[PDB]
RNA sequence: UAGCGCCGGCCAACUCCGUGCCAGCAGCCGCGGUAAUACGGAGGGCGCGAGCGUUACCCGGAUUCACUGGGCGUAAAGGGCGUGUAGGCGGCCUGGGGCGUCCCAUGUGAAAGACCACGGCUCAACCGUGGGGGAGCGUGGGAUACGCUCAGGCUAGACG
RNA sequence: CCUGGUCCACCCGUGACGCUGAGGCGCGAAAGCGUGGGGAGCAAACCGGAUUAGAUACCCGGGUAGUCCACGCCCUAAACGAUGCGCGCUAGGUCUCUGGGUCUCCUGGGGGCCGAAGCUAACGCGUUAAGCGCGCCGCCUGGGGAGUACGGCCGCAAGGC
């Protein structure tokens, strides 16, 4: 739970076309591209992580959202590498806002996990036998991580608020605290706990998202060693 | 005149027991007592949701139809109440409760208000000694509402002031049954009255 | 607990090759006559379903009205679209002097003495919305105090 | 040339707060300074100081806002929800002490300029004077 | 002695019969072409009551001439454009005057009326007595922040 | 050749000399008018051919005024951004025309588009505001009757206000 010279990535990201609001977190522009002021990246981590542990060491359920195909794997892992649920593939309209409904999909997926392991598997011609084949398939692709949520998360850890804007917006609406790794092209004012830095570059998406789960574990006392996502970092 | 006519019918239209007959309105017959639906060929059909207007109109009627006052006098009193200091709704009720015919009712010298009224217009009542035959006469506090000796020996007065023996009376009043005289102690405080009327709605019928 | 009031219900029509296709709009007010009021506008194939939907929505939209001896802490004038609402504090005995829409709300809000005035578009829907915005904007000596303490 | 400098300042402040600026400059004048003195005391601004922009005397007006809010649109409530110029060149407005208005049942203020100086409606009423009703603020 | 208006919505009060885009109603929206809560009648109902309706007229609602309190891209509304007279409006600092403005005192502001209180006629209407407020203007004294005027200064407007 | 406006740099000179603007005066597309000139092409009117139920039109062949110049007059318009002028304040992105700079960009004036806050009935507007404000002018006040009647002023007239 530390490290300062993490310029190993982060900062300097997203061409000039920013969002003036994110100007407070910017150091300067060199050869195009705004370079995020790390001193502040730090400051925010300290505060954000605090919120994290506190709510982590209280049995808080956190939902990870990172659809950005870029860092679409470094998310589920650290997510799974904790109780925490996750939205890896694509975020659907109503995950949180229409939760009671979208939940019926999960209360249907586990509902098929059943049939696909009983004496009824061999029933109805491929007609109604194949309709229910694909049925699962997809669910298990979208609700793989949203599987865990059984009630609105106490928070949301978004990796790119701008991309994952619909999500943020639903947190907001439901007063669900919003934690998010964000940068130059985003509206900070919408992130409750900002992790200002490279929203792209799996390296940077890893360093942070990873350590976040570390402090989550350290907070849950169950102390653990390095993470298995450092592999996809290639 | 002041109405005159089918009265336990007003009771029905207002859907509540209005005591415009004293006795009988207690017996198993005030009609409100078994046959609560308004008068006329339609009273039993399902009622339609009343317009806010309808409510206040009915509400004002209920209250006025109680003291037997004419819309004219009723209106004037309310206007006087509005102009006066203090919470108008309150003041209004008190002012109505101050009519002599009414006091004569509260004191029991008479069964109903209508009866009471006639006892006033017929000179059977006295205020501080001199007789007063003005149903709308306003009683001040400390005044002695009474029966005139020349009337104390009337069968009606007897039955009436007799039935009043042991019977208690409004806290803003006082009654000496044998002396056939009572006193208007204080303007009845709103809480003292227990009329089946939400006067706030009346104030509203007159704001429109 | 919560008392519900139906501001209005309209029939609304739509067109299709064939004819018109109705829906029902319902504006419902909900409050505890003790400082809490909510507005709800729901529509559905049938009135009941609509109303119910409205009520359900009202409870979703609550306002904390700072009642004071039965009135409001001060005067606000709010403009919602073309409808403008004027709320003026009043003494006791006054009553709720307002049009049906603002009334229903003010009443279930716990407001008992207030001076009101509908200006601009008298459109019930936007007037009612104008109202909630007015109340929602009411502040208090303590509130101001909080804000200017710094 | 500014037409009504007080109105300018009133507006500069109004505008700057709608976008939640930290501070905001306004060309300096005793009179404007005097009003600021009140905005500050009444606690509508974190205060103000005199700066020298590009060689000329301005007045940094440090603005104040409430705290971040819940749900969507977390923008703070404004400390200065309202600030209107009243008397204006081409319709000057004066009042006697008896005519000094009461802004929002007291929850607000009215700044008038009197021969006893620039006062709030409270102060004016106290000193028992009246004057040119400058602006309204709440 | 009890009467008059109304009962489609606005707007409180509903059914039968007659009539059949007729006869008729009608404040606005509208109602009648064979099931009319809208026509005429009746039963019943609502409202008010020695009255109740109608017509006319004034203010209101009408922030619908908007001072309080409106507007003008497409709803009605920017002048075809410029130059410019009168007029309206006027950047920063200092000082004089004190016209506007503000303050105190005082005069004036008849009676009646209006408001409050008490009182006379059995009540009330009506009337009596007493009380309080009051803009405007005159006079005397005072204040000087803003507006104004005079004087000096400045350079951020303007012009060169 | 003669002449208007205007932008940038330097910061040099004056020292609030400013903004707006009833009336006034000037300018003001097309058509039209007067005198004279001009007249290739085009083309109201008109002369014909065709189409059609008819075709006082659309298509085709001709064709005068006019369209062109001068001088005088007329003064209208969807004379439009259907958006009066000036000033200050309120994210940015991108394209572009023109100037200065330490010129993979900064700064100024202009032309576009998208869009912060905000505005708006909505459509939309959004540092070229329809935003937030101050100053001054002009103008609206349901539709038809009617841009008519009358009167006045202007014009040769047509007509204009
Ligand atoms: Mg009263
Ligand atoms: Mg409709
Ligand atoms: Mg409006
Ligand atoms: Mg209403
Ligand atoms: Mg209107
Ligand atoms: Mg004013
Ligand atoms: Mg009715
Ligand atoms: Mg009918
Ligand atoms: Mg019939
Ligand atoms: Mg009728
Ligand atoms: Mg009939
Ligand atoms: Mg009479
Ligand atoms: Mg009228
Ligand atoms: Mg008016
Ligand atoms: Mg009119
Ligand atoms: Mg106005
Ligand atoms: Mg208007
Ligand atoms: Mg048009
Ligand atoms: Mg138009
Ligand atoms: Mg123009
Ligand atoms: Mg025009
Ligand atoms: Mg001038
Ligand atoms: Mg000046
Ligand atoms: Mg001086
Ligand atoms: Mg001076
Ligand atoms: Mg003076
Ligand atoms: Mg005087
Ligand atoms: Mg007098
Ligand atoms: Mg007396
Ligand atoms: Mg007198
Ligand atoms: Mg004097
Ligand atoms: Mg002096
Ligand atoms: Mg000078
Ligand atoms: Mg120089
Ligand atoms: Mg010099
Ligand atoms: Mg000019
Ligand atoms: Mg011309
Ligand atoms: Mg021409
Ligand atoms: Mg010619
Ligand atoms: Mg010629
Ligand atoms: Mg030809
Ligand atoms: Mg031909
Ligand atoms: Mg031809
Ligand atoms: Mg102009
Ligand atoms: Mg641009
Ligand atoms: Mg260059
Ligand atoms: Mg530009
Ligand atoms: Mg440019
Ligand atoms: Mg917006
Ligand atoms: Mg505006
Ligand atoms: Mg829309
Ligand atoms: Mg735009
Ligand atoms: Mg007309
Ligand atoms: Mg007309
Ligand atoms: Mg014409
Ligand atoms: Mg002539
Ligand atoms: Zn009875």
């Amino acid at each position: 739970v530390k490290e300062l010279l993490e310029a190993g990535v982060h900062f300097g990201h997203e061409r000039k076309r920013w969002n003036p609001k994110f100007a407070r977190y910017i150091y300067a522009e060199r050869n195009g591209i705004h370079i995020i002021d790390l001193q502040k990246t730090m400051e925010e981590l300290e505060r954000t992580f605090r919120f994290i542990e506190d709510l982590a060491m209280r049995g808080g359920t956190i939902l990870f959202v990172g659809t950005k195909k870029q860092a679409q794997d470094i998310v589920r892992m650290e997510a799974e590498r904790a109780g925490m649920p996750y939205v890896n593939q694509r975020w659907l309209g109503g995950m949180l806002t229409n939760f009671k409904t979208i939940s019926q999909r999960v209360h249907r997926l586990e509902e098929l996990e059943a049939l696909f392991a009983s004496p009824e598997i061999e029933e109805r011609p491929k007609k109604e036998q194949v309709r229910l084949k694909h049925e699962l398939e997809r669910l298990q692709k979208y609700l793989s991580g949203f599987r865990l949520l059984k009630r609105l998360p106490d928070a949301i850890f978004v990796v790119d608020p701008t991309k994952e804007a619909i999500a943020v917006r639903e947190a907001r609406k439901l007063f669900i605290p919003v934690i998010a790794l964000a940068d130059t092209d985003s509206d900070p004012d919408l992130v409750d706990y900002i992790i200002p830095g490279n929203d792209d570059a799996i390296r940077s998406i890893q360093l942070i998202l990873s350590r976040a789960v570390d402090l989550i574990i350290q907070a849950r006392g169950g102390v653990v060693e390095p993470s298995p996502s450092y592999a996809l970092v290639q | 005149g002041r109405y005159i006519g089918p009265v336990c019918r007003l009771c029905r239209r207002e859907g509540v027991k209005l005591y415009l007959k004293g006795e009988r309105c207690y017996s198993p017959k005030c009609a409100m007592e078994r046959r609560p639906y308004p008068p006329g060929q339609h009273g039993q059909k399902r009622a339609r949701r009343p317009s806010d207007y309808a409510v206040r109109l009915r509400e004002k009627q209920k209250l006025r139809r109680i003291y037997g006052i004419s819309e004219r006098q009723f209106r004037n009193l309310f206007e006087e109440a509005s102009k006066k200091k203090g919470v108008t709704g309150s003041v209004f009720l008190g002012l109505l409760e101050s009519r002599l015919d009414n006091v004569v009712y509260r004191l029991g010298f008479a069964v109903s208000r209508r009866q009471a009224r006639q006892l006033v217009r017929h000179g059977h009542i006295t205020v501080n000694g001199r007789r007063v035959d003005l149903p709308s006469y306003r009683v001040r506090p400390g005044d002695e509402i009474a029966v005139a000796e020349k009337s104390r020996n009337l069968e009606l007065i007897r039955q009436n002031l007799e039935a009043m023996k042991g019977r208690k009376v409004g806290p803003w009043l006082s009654l000496d049954v044998e002396g056939m005289k009572g006193k208007f102690l204080r303007l009845p405080d709103r809480e003292d009255l227990a009329l089946p009327v939400n006067e706030q709605l009346v104030i509203e019928f007159y704001s429109r | 607990d919560f008392e519900e009031k139906m501001i209005l219900i309209r029939r609304t029509a739509r067109m299709q090759a064939g004819g018109r296709r109705f829906r029902f709009g319902a504006l419902v007010v909900v409050g505890d006559r003790q400082g809490r009021v909510g507005l709800g506008f729901g529509k559905a194939p049938e009135v009941p379903l609509a109303v119910q939907k409205a009520g359900y929505y009202a409870r979703r939209n609550m306002v904390e009205v700072p009642l004071q001896n039965g009135t409001i802490p001060h005067e606000i004038e709010v403009e919602f679209g073309a409808s403008k609402i004027v709320l003026k504090p009043a003494a006791p005995g006054t009553g709720v002097i307002a049009g049906a829409v603002p009334r229903a709300i003010l009443e279930l809000a716990g407001v008992t003495d207030i001076l009101t005035k509908e200006l601009g578009s008298r459109n019930p829907i936007n007037i009612a919305y104008a109202t909630m915005e007015a109340l929602r904007q009411l502040r208090t000596k303590a509130d101001v105090e909080r804000l200017r303490k710094g | 040339m500014l037409t009504d400098p007080i109105a300018d300042m009133l507006t500069r402040i109004r505008n700057a707060t709608r976008v939640y600026k930290e501070s905001t400059d306004v060309p300096a004048s005793r009179f404007k300074e005097e009003i600021l003195r009140i905005l500050a005391r009444e606690g509508f601004i974190k205060g103000y100081e005199r700066v020298d922009v590009d060689g000329k005397p301005y007045l940094r007006v440090y603005l104040k806002y409430g705290p971040r809010r819940q749900g969507p649109d977390p923008r703070p409530e404004q400390v200065i929800h309202h600030i209107r110029r009243i008397s204006k060149p081409g319709r000057r407005v004066y009042v006697g002490v008896k005519e000094i208005p009461r802004v929002r049942r007291g929850l607000g203020i009215a700044i008038l300029s009197t021969s006893k100086g620039v006062l709030t409606d409270r102060e004016a009423r106290k000193l028992g004077v009246g004057g040119e009703l400058i602006c309204e603020v709440w």
